[PDB]
């Protein structure tokens, strides 16, 4: 395959698709190595902005942002306008997950009880249900009908209609005590990765403990449903064989793109990065490291591989002078 | 497409009554992670710069509220 | 509010892949060709290659492979589409009715996962144990082959290995063993797994995994008595089988990468290897008797057989007959001679097959002139690269054009019975007849003794027993060939005059209105046999003998008055065999029973210019499948003629048509002539295998073109064509090229073969400096293959290389335009280039060069340096609009004959495509869909009106009108964006709604306006497109009423038509990108609508069920109502 | 509109080089920024009751920097301006200390001033929105003097010093001649619990009886 894009493109009509071999890999290595900031979202009528979480509206018209004061504001992406403000929590919105369909929304806070809630996103902004002692909540990856709350080393499973606890996944012996542990659903929904222990949702039985090499990072499922990514070490979900060691992936808030082709890493520990990595999903080769030159607090992307929202602290991490705005990137 | 909901959530409510209560709930939660000598000292700062205004209230409710967030993230 | 219609004007012409086996029967050696969406079936005869059946597919044929499962009559075919539609097809023919049955079907796509970017691998076990599929990385999908798998259900085996180059099922093992070459950081290696169907897992694994050289590309499973596998991939060939290891690194193969292979000799011994250079080799396995009783491999031999077309896949077809299947150029038939040639080339060319693919660039002209739109293409790549000139219709090459007015008939004769060459021509007139002597290439007037010249002729020509014949208004005359004198004369009992007559080599049939006389041919006598008295007068009659060698016709066709009934009679019986009531008052004019392919048919012409064709029953005498083709306005005259051992029909009307068969379906390809009243086939000495044609005035004699819907003229370039333009003023074409030279020892580079760029009359080289260069280097090389870009000046008629201009070292030419700029009256040839260095990943430099072909040379007018590659250029109202990587520059042309930068636009990643419409501009990006700009004249810059945010990787764009814009994406889709300038909010206005959606299945490279049809005045719009598979298509605009009608008709049609592999048309044409899979909307598949005419009449009535149309006024529909609707739509391409 | 009883007393200050500088600053400040309280309002603490009739004294810091809010009394805000946080906090102590007390529904502490409670701020003018703006400028020295006179002249006063700053202003007063009552600052910013539950208002009224002075009707506002 050619390296020079113009030659690659000339072979692209020859010779399609992607000209020679490795696509594509070159095209993604060119595209996802490039990001132009196009707009900022400053908090309402406050002199100092206090966003802590970024998330796009399900249909992605508004980009939803969490305030530190526990609010939630949907800013119209095109217009810029704060279309609406809702009072969610009494502490700093740490997490936002819009129901793919846009009927619901999940929220997590800092210390205020309840720490998590489900809210009506249709016509009326109601509280649907509360998860009080759960510090992180995530939707089931399938057709989102359940909620996966964590409580430190312990997992929880809830029904979005009933709001009732169904499962409590935890084995104190198999537990790794991953500091920033987060219990996530598998791409098929039947498996759970929690505190480095892979489980089986239906049987409510543990499958494996991915040997401790990191101290904070719990890991994610690759969307192939074949591999699992505990910090660096890329393990196979059925074999438990180590596949590769990606040293560039150490200490990363990793999040795949919509098509599951490019990984977005966010380096953490002032704590969190001033920069972020991208890698090619197909073969774990890094693409780039982008220095946003500002302390990032969160990062998200749209389905369309068009925008990159990032919560950047405009001015040094001094108790006082903290201005968390939201910046927007193109690709 | 498109449209945003109706805020029929939390509402403020009778503010100042609420604001005052939230500050003292937060003031305690802050105290369980930060030395109560540093936290007071931040309160004056805020007081000299803002004054006995509500605007200044929310700005310690913001400063406090942010520290705890970073603390949580570490 | 956009509604569009899409029809293929030209089917894909690239060999995607081909297989040999026994498909139609276990005896027949079948050749099967995949031409993307089309499946071509052929029988390998002693004669060459016979066509059998060609069938379309609701998908891109991803895997084609013939397998004989245990418990099968003939080999079955497995097909997998790129949309993941698996299926097993069976060939089945009920004598004449050929049909392809689906033995099983299902969609094998994994609910979740990203398909291997390397591409689909389909492999079948030699024993037929399972279908091996590599669709997605790190997974090996296994389709078990057991009876009860109609739903074609599979499972996956976690293939730890990842990134597998190629996998083949191994020969000579109990365990279904897969041998593959896999890429892993440690390098490329060969590995073996057993496929346990029971445990649904893999098992180690015949021999231990050995390491193979990093350029290992093919794994050839060697059949027994040899066994194991051969690992091709220059500079080495290796054999791996247990503990045996042979390695041959021949000096020969080294130069090029071998791409395909074919087993000549089943036992493994002989193999054909073909490379990217078109070289053909022989890989010879030395069968070693070893010892008791083991058959080992002694050594391997590599010998060169010569050169063929760049082979996408080779297929040996016995008797040194090999089919060189080319995607990159003309497909061909090759002979392998036992002994060496003068040159040393065992390769002997046999036949060549047209291949417009890849259609790099396109343009529509009027070279012959006046209303005739003709297409010119940049077709092929490398040595195979050419220029193709597609013309609509079949033209006639005149050689004689005599001045005779009011000619009522033409007939050929043999005056001397010793010769086979025609020497005579007979011309009928209103009340007279005249004879023409053809003494060589000179034609003079004669009289043939025994012929009445004072009466009108109804038939003339040489007959049996060394005699000639004449039928007049009065009598029927018989003339002896040696000497010339009348031998018999047929009289009407009551001296009455003959109304209509017909004849062959031994039979004569004359009519006196209701009187119908039948005569025979005997030596020196006109033997009268029978006579029938009809209902009304007779309008036309025919007695052409069809099958087998007898010389006599067993039946007679008949046309009658008032009733309008096309009746059949039996000979000499005169028994009313079959009567087809056509109705109305419009009278028939000319009938002809004729054989096409091998099947018999009957034809009928009417006084309103409307034809009827049926199925002539072999010995039976029935009329099956009543079809209607509306041609002229004037009545039609029908005549048979031989063109390259094929009996076709010529229909004489104001609309001249040539009737012939293709894939056992009747074709009505038109003639490039005004109006022919009468035709005649003439094979003289001076005028051989030509044809006489006459009308209201002027008789012409000449040769007909190769009888096809479109005519293609090929112009070989021996290099890669890239872009085309037409400088009407300069009566020439401007073509971009690319030739490969290899970096030798002596100097820089040495060329490989002579190309159009070297073989020019006038040669030029770019003397420009601009780029220092080095800074920046430029490693070089040392045995590296480098590209050489050239601009070519091609003559409008001779097509010879008038001039060739060679560009800089490491320079690529990307975009050219011919136009008049600014206040300048000179017409310039403007080219956009790029400085390509193999080491670097994106060019950061290039140039826009302006030229002018004045007189006989190519002069460098103006030059502008750019900081990127010039991806596209447009004539934007005196200005030059250009695309330089991430920028859209509007260049203003000056008095100083120079390029000035007016305004720029940047909101694009890699802006590769450009289109204009007055003030509007359409930009097509690498990945970010489309975008709409408009030059605000008073403001003097661009204003983004609306964008499409969707991540669609563009293939080509096109402006349909000021508010609707069409695009082609790399996942083979079409889409149309609408501009709602009216909408309540800015947010909505600044948004391009994807209103049209359509999965086309083809990779569109060129989108250009216009039509091939002779325009002089159903649908409003014309956009032609060209693909990589060489397909040519057309997009047009529909109204709300018509769309709503044709859409209802599509949904109706879909129910009626039977799919190949039972694939849903709704799915097939459903919009499909990695992300979205949404139902295709605002598009009408013309190709599906045009199939309405092809299908069955009851199946047509099944369509109109309760079809009501508002054309707020409800008019009811019938089959005939709609045939006319579709009839309009067929004439649009 | 300075109050004659206090005018015939504090008058000596006006001539001082600190006071001339302070007035001239305040002068040029109003010529450039909107200064609160406006002229007549700056000295309402004086024109409310006679210097002799003052029984209770509460020390404030800075004026209210909003329009038509700042009026002369500390922790006092005009109608219809809602009460500031400290006041809302102080009112909440009155309900948990005085029997028949209701929220007066406004922020105007005119009531206590007419009744004999001095609501004197350390600083007497501030730039609009600029918090402490007119800080270490002069004002403190003047109020320090106002304080000094009540210590030196009047007898049996109840000094209510809330929070470190006000507490530091009162360091000069003797708990043996007067009644100094000190606790944390009302403002909810505090972190340091203190003012909440101190019963400073009932204590005021108990100590008034020992002196034999008329009690403060805290409810009258």
């Amino acid at each position: 395959a050619p390296i020079n894009f113009t030659s690659r493109l000339n072979r692209r009509a020859s010779f399609p698709k992607y000209g020679g071999v490795d696509g594509g890999c070159f095209d993604r290595h060119l595209i996802f190595s490039r990001f132009r900031p196009i707009s900022v979202f400053r908090e309402a009528n406050e002199d100092e902005s206090g966003f802590t979480c970024c998330a796009f509206s399900a249909r992605e018209r508004f980009l939803m942002l969490g305030t530190c004061t526990g609010q939630l504001k949907l800013y119209n992406v095109f217009s810029g306008q704060e279309e609406a403000s809702y009072n969610c929590h009494n502490s700093a919105i740490t997490h936002l997950e819009p129901s793919r369909d846009g009927s619901l929304l999940l929220t997590s806070a800092t210390w205020s009880q309840p720490l998590s809630a489900l809210w009506g996103m249709k016509s009326v902004f109601d509280m649907k249900h509360s998860f009080t002692e759960d510090h992180y909540v995530e939707f089931s990856k399938h057709s989102q009908d359940r909620v996966i709350g964590t409580k430190g080393d312990i997992a929880h499973i809830y029904d979005i209609q009933t709001g009732n606890k169904l499962l409590t996944l935890f084995n104190p012996d198999l537990a790794n005590n991953y500091k920033r542990n987060c219990a996530t659903f598998n791409p098929t929904d039947d498996l759970v990765l929690n505190d480095g222990v892979l489980w089986d949702v239906r049987s409510a039985q543990a499958i494996h403990k991915f040997d401790k090499f990191n101290m904070n990072i719990s890991g994610v499922f690759h969307p192939n449903g074949l591999e699992v990514i505990i910090n660096t070490e890329i393990w196979d979900l059925r074999t438990f064989h180590l596949l590769h060691t990606v040293p560039a992936l150490d200490q990363c808030r990793v999040v795949f793109n919509h098509t599951g082709t490019v990984m977005y890493g966010a380096m953490l520990q002032s704590p969190f990065g001033s920069s972020f990595r991208t890698f090619n999903a197909t073969d774990y080769k890094p693409i780039a490291t982008i220095d946003v030159k500002r302390n990032i607090f969160d990062l998200c992307t749209d389905t369309k591989d068009c925008y990159l929202a990032v919560i950047e602290n405009q001015g040094s991490m001094d108790a006082l002078n903290m201005d968390t705005v939201c910046r927007l990137y193109e690709v | 497409m498109e449209q945003a909901p109706e805020d029929q959530g939390p509402q403020r409510e009778p503010y100042n009554e609420w604001t005052l209560e939230l500050l003292e709930e937060l003031k305690s939660e802050a105290v369980r992670h930060f030395p109560r000598i540093w936290l007071h000292n931040l309160g004056q700062h805020i007081y000299e710069t803002y004054g006995d205004t509500w605007a200044g209230v929310e700005a310690i409710i913001r400063i406090l509220q942010q520290l705890l967030f970073i603390h949580f993230r570490i | 509010m956009s509604y569009n219609y899409v029809v293929t004007a030209q089917k894909p012409t690239a060999v995607n892949g081909c297989v040999t086996g026994h498909f139609t029967s276990a005896e027949d050696l079948n050749l099967l060709i995949a031409k993307n969406t089309r499946l071509e079936i052929y029988v390998v005869t002693a004669e060459g290659l016979r066509p059998v059946k060609e069938v379309g597919m609701y998908g891109k044929i991803a895997v084609m492979e013939l397998f004989r499962p245990k418990g099968e009559s003939k080999d079955l075919l497995f097909i997998l589409t790129a949309k993941y539609n698996a299926c097993i097809l069976e060939y089945k023919q009920s004598g004449e009715s050929i049909d392809i049955i689906t033995r099983a079907h299902g969609n094998v796509q994994d609910r979740i996962g990203r398909p291997s970017e390397t591409g689909i691998i389909g492999i079948i076990d030699p024993e037929c144990r399972m279908i091996g599929l590599r669709l997605y990385d790190g997974l090996f999908k296994v389709i078990p082959l057991d009876r009860d798998n109609k739903e074609l259900k599979a499972f996956n085996i976690r293939l730890e290995e990842l990134h597998v180059i190629d996998v083949k099922f191994l020969y000579g093992c109990q365990a279904p063993t897969i041998c593959f070459v896999y890429q892993d950081p440690q390098g490329r290696h060969v590995k073996t797994y057993e496929v346990s169907l029971r445990e649904k897992e893999f098992n180690k694994g015949p021999w231990k995994q050995e390491n193979v050289e990093a350029e290992a590309s093919m794994v050839i499973a060697v059949p027994e008595p040899f066994g194991g596998a051969i690992i091709i991939g220059q500079e080495s060939i290796t054999y791996h089988n247990g503990d045996k290891y042979l390695a041959i690194a021949p000096p020969i193969i080294k130069q090029s990468t071998i791409v395909c292979h074919n087993r000549v000799d089943p036992n493994g011994s002989r193999y054909l290897l073909g490379d990217m250079e078109g070289r053909l080799f022989m890989l010879l396995l030395e069968k070693e008797e070893q010892m008791d009783g083991t058959v080992t491999l002694k050594d391997l031999r590599v010998e060169l057989l010569g050169e063929t077309s760049i082979a996408e896949c080779l297929t040996y077809l016995d008797n040194g007959v090999v089919f060189v299947g080319s995607r990159l150029g003309d497909s061909q038939l090759v002979k392998l001679n036992v002994d060496s040639n003068e040159q040393g080339s065992y390769v002997v060319a046999m036949e060549t097959f047209t291949n417009l693919g890849p259609i790099v660039d396109m343009c529509v002209v009027d070279l012959e002139r006046q209303g005739q739109g003709q297409l010119v293409t940049c077709s092929g790549a490398f040595k195979e690269g050419s220029l193709r000139i597609i013309r609509n219709g079949i033209g006639i090459h005149e050689h004689a054009s005599i001045d005779l007015p009011g000619i009522k008939g033409l007939w050929p004769l043999r005056s001397d019975p010793n010769r086979e060459t025609d020497d005579t021509l007979v011309l009928s007139f209103v009340g007279q007849t005249r004879v023409l002597m053809l003494n060589g290439e000179e034609v003079e007037e004669t009289e043939l003794m025994g012929f009445v010249d004072d009466q009108q002729t109804f038939f003339c020509g040489n007959v049996a027993h060394q005699q000639l014949i004449q039928i007049t208004s009065a009598s029927v005359r018989l003339v002896s060939q040696e000497p010339k004198a009348l031998v018999s004369e047929w009289k009407e009992p009551q001296a009455k005059n003959i109304s209509v007559a017909s004849c062959n080599s031994s039979q004569v049939v004359v009519a006196v209105g209701r009187a119908l006389y039948y005569l025979q041919i005997h030596p020196q006598e006109l033997r009268q046999i029978s006579h029938t008295e009809m209902e009304h007068e007779v309008a036309c009659l025919d007695i052409t003998p069809l099958g087998d060698s007898n010389g006599l016709s067993p039946l007679c066709a008949i046309g009658l008055w008032t009733d309008i009934s096309a009746r059949i009679l039996k000979l000499p019986s005169f028994e009313l065999l079959h009567k087809e009531m056509l109705g109305g008052e419009i009278i028939p004019r000319s009938i002809l029973m004729t054989t096409f392919e091998s099947s018999h048919y009957l034809l009928c012409a009417l006084g309103d210019g409307a034809l009827f064709y049926f199925g002539l029953n072999i010995e039976t005498g029935l009329l099956s499948d009543r079809k209607k083709v509306t041609l002229g306005t004037q009545p039609t005259v029908l005549r048979t003629f031989r063109s390259l051992s094929t009996t076709n029909v010529f229909a004489c009307s104001d609309r001249p048509t040539v009737i012939y068969s293709s894939n056992h379906k009747l074709v009505f390809s038109n003639v490039n002539l005004k109006e022919v009243n009468y035709m005649c086939p003439l094979n003289s000495d001076g005028y051989p295998d030509s044809l006489a044609l006459a009308n209201n005035s002027t008789l012409t004699i000449g040769t007909i073109d190769e009888i096809q819907k479109l005519h293609i003229r090929t112009v070989p370039l021996y290099e890669s064509p890239r872009k085309i333009c037409y400088q009407e003023v300069s009566q020439c074409f401007g073509v971009l090229s690319s030739r490969i030279e290899v970096q030798d020892t002596s100097g820089g580079t040495t060329a490989l073969r002579p190309s159009a760029s070297t073989q020019a009359l006038s040669s030029s080289v770019s003397s420009s400096k601009l780029f220092s260069s080095s800074t920046a280097p430029h490693e070089t090389s040392f045995g590296e293959e480098v590209e050489v870009h050239n601009l070519l000046i091609i003559d409008q008629h001779t097509f010879e290389v008038l001039h060739a201009h060679q560009f800089l070292q490491n320079e690529y030419a990307l975009s050219l335009v011919s136009c008049k700029l600014g206040k300048d009256p000179n017409t310039y040839f403007i080219v956009g280039t790029a400085m390509v260095y193999p080491e670097e990943a994106e060019p950061k430099q290039g140039r826009i060069v302006v030229f002018q072909y004045s007189d006989g040379k190519l002069q460098t007018v103006a030059e502008k340096e750019v900081k990127g590659a010039v991806y596209s250029m447009v004539e934007f109202n005196g200005k030059l609009l250009a695309s330089i990587n991430s920028t859209v520059r509007l260049y203003e042309w000056t008095t100083e004959k120079e390029l000035r930068t007016e305004c720029n636009h940047y909101n694009n990643i890699m802006a590769l495509y450009l289109k204009t419409k007055g003030d509007f501009i359409l930009v097509g990006d690498l990945m970010r869909s489309v975008l709409l700009l408009a030059y605000k004249p008073m403001e003097g810059n661009f204003e983004e009106i609306a964008r499409d945010f969707n991540p669609n990787w563009m293939s080509a764009v096109e402006i349909l009108d000021d508010d609707n814009f069409l695009g082609a994406e790399n996942a083979f889709n079409l889409f149309v964006c609408q501009k709602d300038s009216a909408a309540t909010t800015d947010e909505e206005r600044q948004h391009l709604q994807e209103v049209g959606l359509f999965h086309l299945g083809e990779f569109v490279n060129v989108f250009c306006h216009g039509s091939l049809v002779m325009q002089n005045l159903p649908t409003q719009g014309s956009v032609l497109f060209g693909t990589v598979n060489g397909m040519i298509g057309l997009v047009t605009s529909l109204s709300e009423s018509w769309y709503n009608l044709l859409l209802d008709m599509q949904n109706r049609l879909n129910k009626v038509i039977k799919s190949v592999g039972k694939i849903e048309h709704s799915f097939w044409r459903s919009f499909h990108t990695e992300r979205k899979t949404e139902p295709a909307t605002g598009f009408i598949d013309g190709d599906l609508i045009e199939s309405f005419l092809d299908i069955s009449r009851p199946k047509m009535q099944e369509v109109v069920a309760n079809l009501q149309y508002d054309d707020g006024m409800k008019r009811e529909a019938t089959a005939d109502d709609l045939i006319k609707v579709v009839e309009e739509l067929t004439r649009i391409h | 509109f300075f109050g004659e009883s206090w005018k015939k007393h504090l008058s000596g200050e006006f001539g001082k080089p600190y006071f001339i500088k302070l007035m001239g600053f305040v002068a040029e400040e109003r010529k450039h920024y909107t200064v609160y309280p406006p002229p007549h309002q700056v000295f309402t603490w004086t024109q409310m009751c006679d210097i002799k009739d003052v029984k209770v004294v509460i020390l404030g810091q800075d004026p209210y920097h909003g329009p038509n809010q700042a009026h002369g009394l500390c922790f006092s805000v005009q109608r219809p301006v809602p009460p500031p946080p400290s006041l809302e906090n102080i009112y909440k102590e009155l309900s948990t200390d005085i029997e028949d007390f209701v929220h007066p529904g406004h922020g105007d502490l005119s009531g206590w001033a007419k009744q004999g409670v001095l609501l004197l701020n350390a600083v007497l003018t501030v730039r609009a929105h600029q918090a402490n703006s007119h800080k270490e400028r002069g004002w403190e020295q003047f109020t320090d003097a106002v304080v000094s006179w009540l210590n030196q002249n009047s007898n049996g006063l109840v000094f209510l010093l809330w929070g470190s700053y006000a507490q530091k202003k009162g360091s000069a007063i003797d708990r043996k001649r007067h009644h100094v009552l000190q606790t944390a600052h009302p403002s909810p910013l505090s972190v340091y619990r203190g003012f909440f539950g101190c019963r400073h208002f009932s204590k005021t009224n108990e100590l008034l009886q020992k002196s034999g002075k008329k009690p403060i009707d805290w409810k009258e506002l």
